[PDB]
RNA sequence: AUAUAUUUAUUAAUAUAUUAUCUAUAUUAGUUUAUAUUUUAAUUAUUAUCAUAGUAGAU
RNA sequence: UGCUGACAUGAGUAACGAAAAAAAGGUAUAAACCUUUUCACCUAAAACAUAAGGUUUAACUAUAAAAGUACGGCCCCUAAUUAAAUUAAAUAUAAAUAUAUUUAAGAUGGGAUAAUCUAUAUUAAUAUUUAUCUUAAAAUAUAUAAUUAUAUUAUAUAUUAUAUAUUUAUAUAAUAUAAACUAAUAAAGAUCAGGAAAAUUAAUGUAUACCGUAAUGUAGACCGACUCAGGUAUGUAAGUAGAGAAUAUGAAGGUGAAUUAGAUAAUUAAAGGGAAGGAACUCGGCAAAGAUAGCUCAUAAGUUAGUCAAUAAAGAGUAAUAAGAACAAAGUUGUACAACUGUUUACU
């Protein structure tokens, strides 16, 4: 513990004028930088492109599909057992895979709504 | 400690109401404001009047809100990409709602 | 509503057992649906099963 | 020394001893777990 | 057993050109967690340096985990010379440190605030450090060359993250220069195979 | 106060409504030790290395024609 | 200490100071004197110091001259244990120490 | 000759300057997929260069990867994934607790930018417009948690 | 150093106001300290806080 | 002392759970929310990283981003141990089952490569515990090759200058603080004698899967019925001081709270001081008070010879003479019992 009896301790042993090392950097930052308020970026460099496969997702470009926009039930049917049975299989293939674009569009949309 | 038994309608009343010390007083020192001719305490300024004095001296003493360049001069759908919106918490909703839990003064009656 | 519900079907036993609730118990279920409903939207016709 | 702290949570320990597929290895466990179906139970083991 | 490698010091101009690992340029990492950006001598780093720069840290500027996933780089600025490239790492550093320590008062007024007056965030993710280091990078090289063949050039991540070539980037003195504001090719994973397009970047310019 | 709209101690949580309910309840992902690893139903697709790495086996990988 | 006052052992300078040969020693498995109950049979028995099982040769099969290498301190018996080594074979092993 | 994930990135390299995969093609050939992806809006954190995906629970990277180049025509270069967790849920106390399931988000990063379009007005999307259900629950729970005199409490 | 005024032939000199006394590199891994280098990076008057009212003498 | 429900009584009583707050403004809505400034408290923490746990509580639904190198799981390997498993007839057994052996599981442990970045696949072929002393070596000064006194003494890197392969490589020389601390090295003392288990060349490969990642974690987010002065694992833990992680302060960071404002009777608690006296108190000096160095000296009778007694009591040096931070340090003896360090009625 520090106590009235504890005498200064001595100070540390300097390395002479002589003997020390020149540092390996000289040069430090400039003085006269300064805090210039932050560069937001903008959209204005980007170029996005008009059929960006990802517009694949909406339909028309909309963020969501008003009433008037989707397709009304009395004039839309699911495909019958039947019709289905005579079409090709890469034809059906092809309307399967049309089928899940359009619910991957519509899951889409569904989930923010 | 413990009460032997249960107090009665009348004992329980008469403690209560009984003595004036329990009783509450009518406020006789209430008396016109001479800024606003309505009823304020005695002795006691005006919370109307001292309010718009308050009210005028913030309009008045207004540090003025820091507005930075670069964002003030976002475009709209820049801004758009790069704050985009977000659901609030409940907690965040309630507190929000101030008026739900948060009491304005009411104006008193103007004396005769 | 911010829900995630719609995504799966998590739940499911305690989901079956308050969409079939029993028929006797259908007053007590509707009672607290008519009161929340307001005037505009609510019917006097019983909503029958599918 | 206070007391009622006696449960001690360990996710991996419950899983050892309290968890169904604990009850069904042993013979003791499956008549358990038997015996908890029967009474109507929904959840049989953690 | 050697315990230093070419990152665990600061390294001047002199041992850039005795060792010629990478050319004269300085590296520029996103932080995908917070935002924060992470200036650096060598295409990787340690948690020296992650210490060097995150000094002052608190609830709004945290010490960043050091978690190599959500760094990723932002910008890779190449220069004239060596000691040129040391200089405008020194300056970066010396900005962060008056943002954190020194004019920090002065930062916080320059940013951008949300409601509860607070510097604007989504998450934990604060968009504010990222321009602000860009903004600085954009400074250090200015003073760079007030200070002050090869053609200086920095390549970046995304042409988005320009502020405006109008209102910043045209100074008198980088048009003088020939500063090319060039961006990295994205044809392949370039968080994963990241350290190779820096090399290939590195070697192109030599 | 916790939420200043709850000046006096109603029986109100610090978080949610309920301490209590039903413990048994399945395991997720985020769940249990470091040890504990679920998974969901996702990676069947190469092999485990004897170091503790991974080697994919492309003829087991799924492809959407 | 107090303790100390009352502790003797007998010195062996011609005694060996290093580790066993790995290749004849077993793990030595404790059991707190519990048989395969786990039940305290042999009541008494239980934390003492880690320890290996040595592999010393009772039987004495092999036959030939074997010359006697060291001699060791055994910590689960108390007779010395030698490590012979036999002359033309060159194969190792413990023996109880004369 | 080189290393492997310089092997790697000529490999990628290659695949895009044919027009083929970018990546090695599996063997276990999935005609009809059932599995559905949401593209979800950007969050703060992330650029102009990347889309983020809620996808199966059992939807791997690489499938995932599969999916974007074979059904859409995408290639995402970098593709990261989030498995939220799932917090616990109860219609009221009286009923048996159970968690939200445990939701997939896969981020990608790609070599084209993309922003959404913008979010319509109040007055032109009749469903996008959450005054409506807003105010139908705000009614709900005034009706429901109405006791007494707040009864006559004239409504919100 | 910046900002505002005055002189001088934007520059320097003066006056007032505000802010600053940091930083970076060397000495064989790390930390601290020391010195050197780097930088404009100051030493006197007077206060305050904390240490049982910090302790003590009076009051 | 019936059961269930409802509602009284005590009573608008106690209490509101260790706590430092103030103003201005958000807002002519705020003791309680947010901001700014001031003030305070924690600071080998009330900080910063984490483990376990949990109603996701988070800076939130537009949500916690990994091929691997001071990244974990998963995987390989096994310990303790476990297994309606394993072997005309493994053995035993009223049934259940139990035993032995195999195999399989089983982390709290072991596991290749890596910034000059690194490549894990397939096929073929033959380490208890503690210690770093003394000597010796050379270096720096005094005195007259040798003596005396003092530090230094295995490793960790940049610079400069040489010699060989050809500005990239290898080796040599010289230049360069103190005090802690790390890892890796070497040599080695003690008895209590110190885990288990999973090959190498060559050719051909490698498009790098899944899960964890928020915040909270000496706590309002876990275990204690409560936002409970309890319980809860690990690592950093600014400097100044010191033998030190003691003690004081507190740079930075975090915090100032589901109670406030006043008044401060009696009385209680937790503190501070006290004339003259000094155990007269009391079952009993219980409680309180009492420390004239903590470093260096010095230190008795007895005694089982162990500075056991001893940290002896007293006492000295340094410091201080009117005193003037905290913390460590609180007498001497006789007898009964028990050798001693230990263990015991978790809650008398
Ligand atoms: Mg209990
Ligand atoms: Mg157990
Ligand atoms: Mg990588
Ligand atoms: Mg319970
Ligand atoms: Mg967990
Ligand atoms: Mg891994
Ligand atoms: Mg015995
Ligand atoms: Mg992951
Ligand atoms: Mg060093
Ligand atoms: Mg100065
Ligand atoms: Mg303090
Ligand atoms: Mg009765
Ligand atoms: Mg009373
Ligand atoms: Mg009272
Ligand atoms: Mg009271
Ligand atoms: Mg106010
Ligand atoms: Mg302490
Ligand atoms: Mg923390
Ligand atoms: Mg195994
Ligand atoms: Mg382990
Ligand atoms: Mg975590
Ligand atoms: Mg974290
Ligand atoms: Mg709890
Ligand atoms: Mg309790
Ligand atoms: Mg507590
Ligand atoms: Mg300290
Ligand atoms: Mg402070
Ligand atoms: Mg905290
Ligand atoms: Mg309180
Ligand atoms: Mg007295
Ligand atoms: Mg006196
Ligand atoms: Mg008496
Ligand atoms: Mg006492
Ligand atoms: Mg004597
Ligand atoms: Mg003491
Ligand atoms: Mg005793
Ligand atoms: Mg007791
Ligand atoms: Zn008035």
């Amino acid at each position: 513990a520090r106590t009235k009896f504890t005498k200064p301790k001595p100070k540390q042993p300097v390395l002479p004028k002589d003997k020390i090392r020149p540092p390996t950097q000289l040069t430090h930052h400039s003085n006269n930088l300064r805090i210039t308020e932050p560069i937001p970026p903008t959209t204005s460099n980007l170029r996005c492109p008009d059929d960006h496969p990802l517009w694949q997702f909406f339909s028309n470009k909309k963020f969501i599909r008003s009433a008037d926009d989707l397709p009304p039930s009395s004039h839309i049917r699911p495909w019958s057992i039947p019709e289905l049975r005579h079409k090709s299989f890469n034809d059906l293939h092809s309307l399967w895979y049309n089928c899940l674009r359009e619910q991957n569009v519509l899951a889409r949309e569904n989930h923010l709504l | 400690a413990v009460p032997k038994k249960k107090v009665s309608h009348q004992k329980k009343r008469q403690k209560l109401y009984g003595p004036g010390k329990k009783q509450l007083k009518m406020i006789h020192h209430l008396n016109k404001c001479p800024s606003c001719g309505h009823y304020k305490r005695a002795n006691t300024l005006c919370m109307y009047c001292v309010g718009q004095i308050s009210h005028i001296w913030k309009t008045h003493t207004a540090k003025e809100e820091i507005k930075p360049r670069q964002e003030e001069e976002l475009s709209e759908l820049d801004q758009r990409v790069l704050y985009p919106g977000r659901r609030d918490t409940k907690y965040t909703k309630d507190l929000k709602d101030k008026d739900n839990y948060l009491e304005r003064r009411v104006r008193t009656l103007k004396k005769d | 509503s911010g829900s995630y519900q719609h995504l799966s079907n998590v739940g499911s036993r305690v989901m079956k057992r308050l969409g079939n609730r029993p028929k006797n118990f259908l007053p007590h279920s509707e009672k607290f649906i008519k009161k929340s409903t307001p005037e505009f939207m609510k019917s006097d016709l019983k909503e029958v099963d599918e | 020394k206070s007391r009622g702290n006696t449960y001690q949570p360990s996710t991996l320990k419950r899983k050892r001893t309290f968890g169904f597929l604990a009850r069904a290895k042993s013979k003791q466990g499956s008549k358990i777990l038997k015996r908890r179906k029967l009474k109507g139970r929904w959840f049989l083991s953690h | 057993m050697k315990v230093n490698h070419s990152i665990s010091r600061f390294r001047p101009a002199s041992w850039f050109e005795k060792t010629k690992i990478i050319p004269p340029q300085v590296y520029i990492f996103r932080n995908l967690e917070y935002g924060q950006v992470l200036y650096s001598q060598f295409p990787n780093f340690s948690q020296t340096q992650v210490d060097k720069l995150f000094v002052r840290p608190n609830w709004s500027n945290r010490k960043p985990s050091l978690r190599r996933d959500i760094w990723k780089c932002m910008c890779v600025v190449n220069l004239q010379n060596y000691k040129q490239s040391v200089h405008l790492y020194q300056n970066l550093c010396r900005l962060r440190y008056l943002r954190d320590v020194a004019q920090r008062k002065e930062s916080d007024k320059l940013r951008k605030k949300d409601s509860n007056g607070h510097v604007w965030y989504s998450g934990q993710y604060r968009p504010t450090y990222c321009q602000e280091a860009v903004a600085d990078l954009r400074e250090s090289l200015l003073k760079v060359f007030e200070n002050a063949a090869k053609k200086p050039s920095i390549y970046w991540e995304d042409p988005w993250r320009m502020g405006d070539k109008d209102k910043h980037w045209n100074y008198d003195v980088f048009n003088a220069l020939g500063l090319e504001h060039k961006l990295i090719q994205r044809v392949g994973n370039i968080a994963r195979e990241e350290s190779v397009i820096l090399k290939e970047l590195a070697k192109l310019e030599s | 106060l916790t939420r200043p709209w709850k000046k006096y101690r109603d029986g109100e949580l610090f978080y949610g409504l309920s301490k209590v309910g039903n413990k048994r309840v399945p395991l997720t992902t985020k769940q249990g030790n470091k040890t504990m690893y679920k998974g969901t139903r996702a990676s069947g697709i190469g092999r485990h290395t004897k170091f503790g790495g991974y080697v994919i086996n492309w003829k087991k990988v799924r492809t959407y024609v | 200490s107090p303790g100390l006052r009352w502790y003797r052992s007998p010195i062996y300078p011609y005694l060996y100071k290093g580790r066993p040969v790995r290749a004849l020693t077993v793990v030595r498995k404790k059991h707190g004197g519990r048989n395969n109950s786990g039940k305290i049979t042999v009541r008494h028995q239980g934390g003492g110091h880690r320890n290996r099982t040595r592999l010393i040769d009772f039987n004495r099969w092999e036959g030939g001259a074997q010359t006697v290498q060291r001699i060791e301190y055994d910590p689960g018996r108390s007779s010395h244990i030698a490590l012979l080594k036999h002359n033309t074979t060159g194969e190792l092993s413990y023996i109880i120490a004369c | 000759d080189i290393n492997v994930s310089e092997k790697i990135y000529k490999w990628t390299k290659a695949g895009i300057e044919q027009g083929k995969e970018h990546f090695k093609v599996g063997g276990n050939k999935v005609y009809f997929p059932k599995a559905r992806i949401i593209l979800l809006r950007p969050n703060a954190k992330h650029t102009p260069y990347q889309a983020k995906f809620i996808v199966p629970k059992s939807f791997n990277k690489l499938d995932l990867r599969d999916y974007l180049y074979h059904i859409y025509g995408l290639r995402a270069m970098n593709i990261t994934t989030q498995l939220l967790h799932g917090k616990f849920n109860r219609m009221n106390l009286q009923t048996t607790r159970f968690r939200e399931p445990q939701i997939k988000k896969m981020t990608i990063e790609m070599e084209e930018p993309f922003i959404w379009p913008e979010e319509p007005r109040p007055d032109e999307n009749s469903f996008w417009d959450s005054t409506t259900p807003d105010n139908m629950e705000k009614y709900r729970e005034e009706r429901l948690n109405c006791l007494g005199s707040d009864a006559n409490k004239p409504g919100t």
